This record gives structure tokens, C-alpha cells and sequence, in this order.
DNA sequence: CTAATAGATTAGAGCCGTCA
RNA sequence: UGACGGCUCUAAUCUAUUAGU
């Protein structure tokens, strides 16, 4: 709700990490900045702190715009005969001939 | 060289007003929505059932991990997630001697023994409910494996009570509807899979790598059955009502007598997703016909419209009727005759008997999820099952088969239809999964129709899902 | 109405896998 | 009946034709 002007003058010129749209990508940025600036992290819990660190940086995964081509199991019929015909065998074939 | 279009994930909302995409991650980062205080439990069964249930409750108070933490996010413990107390202190055992259970399950008539077992259990549960000052929220029924195995219609043993089912679950859930006790049926082999093994020294149900998933789903179901709201939708718009419609055969009856049920989902103007069944079983006396008569069609539509109006005060701007069947003309005319002027009725058919399989050319992984092939202005294919790039895997094992969606009646946009259908797959409170393969408006209606079909002594059944699922 | 030929269209039940 | 997905096996019911009506 507060704009750029209303920010405290002592902090507006500093780089700011954004939590406006979520608290998770903000935490991702926090961990990036801390590991870049060499903050003394003392990992005391093993196989837990690493897993929680990994849970962020992967919650925001999405798709990339790359062209993809797929096959299928549909075969398109190409050609058809030009005439469907109804021949007239008026009592000229057996009544129980089993045409099939 | 046809073209595919991709649809983004809908996102689901949690505490603190935080939106995520996976339910598991959003329960372990911000927790559930509503604030309970703790779950008091009731247990009915044998001594071993109480032992197993106590063991499992004590086990799930600590964090549980899986083998792969990307595909299946960890379980950090019950209270660390759900912000409530559920331990082996608010239990109220009701011992059932194994003598009666063993004695009943030898009568060689499946209906008789099913009736006897259900009566034996529900008498104790109802007596506990009515005549005692103890307050118990979810009644957990621990059932031995042999009871579950021998409670099928096609089961073998190695008139008054024939108007029922041959299944323990359906009869048990139906016969307790008029008293409204939220119950949860567990099997012995489910809560303690270590003991129940085969002639190889190994468990029949191997949960070694998926213990966290079992804990997640059990805890989520317990949280939901005890007045808990774990999450809700994010961008389902106002003025729209979503309806399900499923047909169920009543089987054991003189007439074929097909029955029909429904579900209802909408926004309540308080940002809450109202989601409940709207069912009084409507019957079609004709065999093999899956269409309502005009009278029952009018009755159902009137009931849904009246429920929406009494909930909010204004009739819906748009109404969507989802189903697996195709309407005829008389049914839809009956629908239209009792419809207001400022309301749009759109019917959609979701089918799965249409073979169209797409294969990636090079890799060993299947197609992305949100891909959809639009056929016409009233017909398309949607892939609700496929590769999710966030969990580094897919929702199936073999090559999936997409849903076929057609706008059967009305005027609407197919893209919005597929978007709403994809958003309607993030509501399976019976599970804790990334998403569903079919919309939830068509699965809970199925459960209600299967529950309230085994019994014919039921009138004005409730609407809340907590007494069916 | 019942007996066959099909195409198209719905339900009900049972079995197996889930890992790396 | 802690979930979900993929298969297989079974009855039905319509529509068009023909003979028993
Ligand atoms: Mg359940």
C-alpha cells in the first residue's frame, strides 16, 4: 500500500528483497543473497536443513518455451473409391445367404 | 501437424493468504486454513486394534521422510503441520470381543453376516453417541483383514435382510446417516503393515519408501473428517455454479430402477468455496436408460437453484452441468422450462473411451500435463494426467490417455471449460496428491450415489461429505 | 416380441503397480 | 475400506435392415 516515495530515505536506495507476491520466492532470494554474501551458516541439523533448503528453489519450477513434436497412433486414410453401390438382387440371392 | 495449447496450473490457497501449487508443500509452509484446537478420537475394535491405532498415532507425531524428497515431500509431524493436538490421550476405547466377530462370520450367507457385523458395530457406536457425556469427533473403526476380504458380493467361504448390500463399507456408512457420526474405516494391514506378511518374510503392502505419503493422506483425512478446512481454490469466479451428475444402478431390486445423484460447488461471496452434495436419489424405472424424466429433471434443477438462492440470494449467472452421459431433448427441455432468464445452462460430457495417445519422439518421459488438443468449437482433448515439471515425474506409469470434452448443449468457450475442469481437480480432500485425473464434481457424486444405494430406509439424507467419504 | 447382422454408447467388478 | 493410475473380463440399452406378427 506504500509507494516508492513513502519509503524511508535511509533505506530506499538499498537493494530490497520482495515478499509482496509470496513468502517463498522471497525466501529463495534471501537464501541466494545470504549464500552469495557469505553469511556464516552453521548447519547443526543434517539431512533436515538441506531438505528444507531444497524445498524452496524447487516449489517455483515451471515450464520453458521450447518447440516439441509428438507422434500418435492415428493413421489418416488417404484415398476412397468414387462410388458406393447398391446392387439389386431381387430374390436373386438366397434369403439367408449370410452376405458377410 | 496439428497444434497443441498448454494451460497453466490453477494454484490453491492456504493460511496467511498464501497461494502455492502443491498441497503437500502448502501444508508444510503455511498450514491449514481454519483453526481447530485438537481432535478427540473414538476407537471401536479389538485390543489389537487399539494397540495398532495407538502405535500409529504415536509414530506420526515425529517427522517422517521418504526415499525421494522431490517426488514425495517429507512429512514434518502432525502438530508441525496441522496446528492441533491429536495424540493417544483423547481416545475412548469400546472393546469388541473377538468371540462375537468370529461367531458371526461363519453363516455361509454373505448378506446375513454383513448385516450382523454392521448391526453389531453400529449398535455400539450409537449407544456411545446418545447415552454418554463424552464428546468424540471421529469414530475410527479398526477392522480385521478377514472381515474385509469376505465382505464382497463375489465372495466364497473356504428376505427381511436381503434388501441390503453384501459390503461392510456401504452398509456401515448408509445405516449411520440418520445419526451423523463421522467415521473412518481402517484395516489392520494398513496401519501396521510390518506384521501382516506372506510366506516370504516380507510385508504384503510394502510402505518402506512411501511412509510419508501414507502419513500425509491419513492425517489429511482425519483433519477433514473433524471439521477442518485444509485449503481452498484460488481463482474460481463469482456467479458460477458447478454441478455434477452421475447414474448408479440399484442392483438388488425388482425393477432396474436406475438412480441419479449430484454435487454442487460455488463461491459464497465470503471467499469460501461452498462444496456439498445435493442429493435425493431420483429414479428412472426404465432398464438401461440413463436419462431423467422431465418431472425429476425439473425437481433436481429446482432444488439446486433454490439451494444456491437461499445460500446467496441471487440466481447464478452461469450454470455448468457436468456428466459422463449425453442428454436427450426432453431432459434438456425440462431443464430449460424451470430456468430463470438471467442464467446460462451449459452441459459438458467428460468421456474416457476415446483412444488418442501422444508419444514424445526422443526421451523416456511422457507428455506435459496442461497440453490440450482442440478439435472444434465444441470438442477437445485434455491431458489431466502427465508429466509435472515441479515433482520431476508424472501422475501415471504408462503412457496416459486424455479426457475427451464436448460442450453438448448451450453456448460457451471450450478453453474456459477445460480451464475450469482442470481447476476442479484440486479438491480431493480424501487424498493428499498433486492433482486428480478427473474433476471432483464427478467423483464425490459417485461416492454419494454408491453409499445411498445399498439402503432403502433413508429419507432426507445429509449433504456434508464428512459422513460419506 | 423374438431371432440374428452391425455401429455407437453406458455401467459393474476384479487385478496389478507405486522404489531405485 | 489410506490414495491414485493403467488394463482385462462381463452384462445391458438404443439406432438402421431382414424373418418369425
Ligand atoms: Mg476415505
Amino acid at each position: 500500500q506504500l509507494s516508492y516515495d513513502d519509503i524511508n530515505i535511509d533505506i530506499v536506495r538499498l537493494n530490497a528483497i520482495d515478499f509482496k507476491m509470496s513468502w517463498a520466492r522471497g525466501l529463495k532470494d534471501i537464501l541466494e543473497a545470504f549464500e552469495k554474501q557469505k553469511v556464516p551458516k552453521e548447519v547443526a541439523d543434517a539431512s533436515k536443513s538441506n531438505l528444507l533448503y531444497q524445498q524452496i528453489f524447487l516449489h517455483d519450477k515451471s515450464v520453458i518455451e521450447k518447440e516439441e513434436i509428438y507422434d500418435s497412433n492415428w493413421l489418416s486414410i488417404l484415398s476412397f473409391p468414387e462410388e458406393l453401390r447398391f446392387h439389386e438382387y431381387n430374390w436373386m440371392l438366397p434369403k439367408r445367404f449370410d452376405v458377410r | 501437424m496439428k497444434e497443441l495449447i498448454y494451460i497453466e496450473e490453477p494454484k490453491i490457497l492456504f493460511a496467511h493468504g498464501q497461494k502455492c501449487t502443491d498441497a503437500r508443500d502448502g501444508l508444510a509452509l503455511f498450514g491449514p486454513l481454519n483453526n481447530l484446537y485438537g481432535i478427540k478420537s473414538g476407537v471401536i475394535g479389538t485390543k489389537q486394534g487399539l494397540k495398532i491405532f495407538r502405535d500409529y498415532l504415536d509414530h506420526i507425531q515425529k517427522p517422517i521422510y521418504n526415499s525421494n524428497s522431490i517426488t514425495r515431500p517429507m512429512f514434518p509431524g502432525f502438530e508441525a503441520v496441522f496446528d492441533c493436538k491429536w495424540e493417544s490421550t483423547g481416545i475412548t476405547f469400546k472393546e469388541v470381543t473377538n468371540e462375537d466377530i468370529g461367531k458371526f462370520l461363519y453363516n455361509s450367507s454373505t448378506h446375513k453376516r454383513t448385516y450382523d457385523l454392521v448391526s453389531l458395530f453400529i449398535d455400539k457406536i450409537i449407544s456411545a453417541n446418545k447415552n454418554e457425556d463424552e464428546n468424540v469427533d471421529v469414530w475410527f473403526v479398526i477392522v480385521p483383514d478377514e472381515i474385509y476380504k469376505y465382505c464382497r458380493p463375489n465372495s466364497v467361504l473356504p428376505a427381511e435382510t436381503y434388501n441390503y448390500d453384501a459390503q461392510f463399507h456401504d452398509q456401515f456408512k448408509a445405516r449411520l446417516l440418520k445419526h451423523t457420526i463421522p467415521t473412518q474405516i481402517f484395516r489392520e494391514s494398513t496401519l501396521a503393515w510390518r506384521d501382516f506378511k506372506n510366506a516370504f518374510g516380507l510385508p504384503i503392502r510394502d510402505f518402506s519408501k512411501i511412509e510419508g505419503h501414507l502419513a500425509w493422506t491419513i492425517s489429511t483425512a482425519a483433519f477433514y473428517k473433524a471439521g477442518g478446512k485444509p485449503w481452498k481454490l484460488s481463482d474460481v469466479r463469482n456467479g458460477v455454479c458447478y454441478l455434477g451428475l452421475v447414474y448408479k444402478k440399484v442392483e438388488k431390486s425388482k425393477n432396474p430402477r436406475n438412480a441419479c445423484c449430484a454435487a454442487q460447488m460455488f463461491l459464497d461471496n465470503g471467499d469460501g468455496t461452498v462444496f456439498k452434495g445435493e442429493v435425493g436419489p431420483w429414479y428412472n424405472p426404465k432398464n438401461g436408460q440413463y436419462h431423467l424424466e422431465p418431472k425429476e429433471a425439473k425437481a433436481l434443477l429446482s432444488q439446486s437453484l433454490q439451494s444456491y438462492k437461499e445460500q446467496i440470494g441471487e440466481y447464478p449467472k452461469e450454470v455448468f452441468i457436468h456428466a459422463k452421459t449425453r442428454f436427450n431433448h426432453q431432459e434438456w427441455d425440462a431443464f430449460l422450462e424451470v430456468t430463470p432468464k438471467e442464467t446460462n445452462l451449459v452441459g459438458v460430457t467428460i468421456s474416457k473411451t476415446k483412444p488418442l495417445k501422444l508419444y514424445k519422439t526422443e526421451g523416456d518421459y511422457t507428455i506435459l500435463r496442461g497440453n490440450a488438443y482442440v478439435v472444434n468449437e465444441r470438442s477437445a482433448f485434455l491431458w489431466t494426467v502427465g508429466y509435472v515439471p515441479k515433482i520431476q515425474t508424472a501422475l501415471s506409469m504408462e503412457v496416459p490417455n486424455p479426457l475427451f470434452i464436448e460442450i453438448n448443449k448451450g453456448e460457451a468457450d471450450i478453453k474456459q471449460v477445460l480451464k475450469d475442469i482442470l481447476s476442479l481437480t484440486k479438491l480431493n480432500y480424501n487424498a493428499c496428491i498433486f492433482a486428480d485425473g478427473e474433476p471432483v464434481t464427478l467423483r464425490f457424486a459417485d461416492k454419494i450415489g454408491e453409499i445411498l444405494t445399498a439402503s432403502t430406509d433413508i429419507k432426507t439424507p445429509p449433504l456434508a461429505f464428512k459422513y460419506y467419504i
